[PDB]
């Protein structure tokens, strides 16, 4: 089920991207 | 719901832009949040060029792929964040892109299907979360945060 792995990377990418803006 | 309609307009704007015929003029963002999303998506693709470039000419079922992941990407702990929202939407847009370097009706219906899917996921389980963030104005403010 490749969706589980890609979702994982999208989740990591999104959390990291969010952190650049979170607060500043 | 006005919040639903504003959400649908935003996704239609961005995914429509993503799906457009190669070499045609870029449509002007319809709203401030549409311009912010376009800018944030572009920066995200720059940062993760090799990851997104790999799905750029994606020959498989575009709707299925996003439908399989939309709930976990938005839901799974830590939970929904604007970063996740942009990432999922940017991923969906990537799947729709065409062009000379890539190639080296269908797109229309797929973009419509993705607009409906993503709107529903946002207005479905994460509606309360979105309102507490100040809605799409919160989104715009979040990514306009000044930098060093």
């Amino acid at each position: 089920r490749p969706e589980i792995w890609i979702a994982q990377e999208l989740r990591r990418i999104g959390d990291e991207f969010n952190a650049y803006y979170a607060r500043r | 719901d006005p919040l639903r309609e504003r959400t649908e307009l935003l996704l239609a704007d961005y995914l429509g832009y993503s799906a457009r015929e190669p070499g045609t003029p870029e449509p002007a963002p319809s709203t401030p949040e549409a311009a912010v999303l376009r800018s944030a998506a572009a920066r995200l693709r720059q940062i993760h060029r090799s990851f997104f470039s790999a799905y750029l000419g994606y020959p498989g079922n575009r709707f299925e792929l996003v439908a399989l992941m939309a709930d976990s990407v938005l839901s799974d702990s830590p939970g929904p964040t604007w970063g996740r929202v942009v990432t999922l939407v940017t991923f969906a847009g990537t799947l729709l892109e065409r062009g000379p370097l890539v190639t080296a009706g269908d797109v229309a219906r797929d973009s419509q299907r993705l607009v409906a899917l993503l709107s529903s996921r946002l207005m479905g389980q994460h509606r309360a979360w979105l309102q507490a963030q100040g809605g799409w104005d919160g989104f715009s403010h979040f990514f306009r945060t000044p930098f060093p």
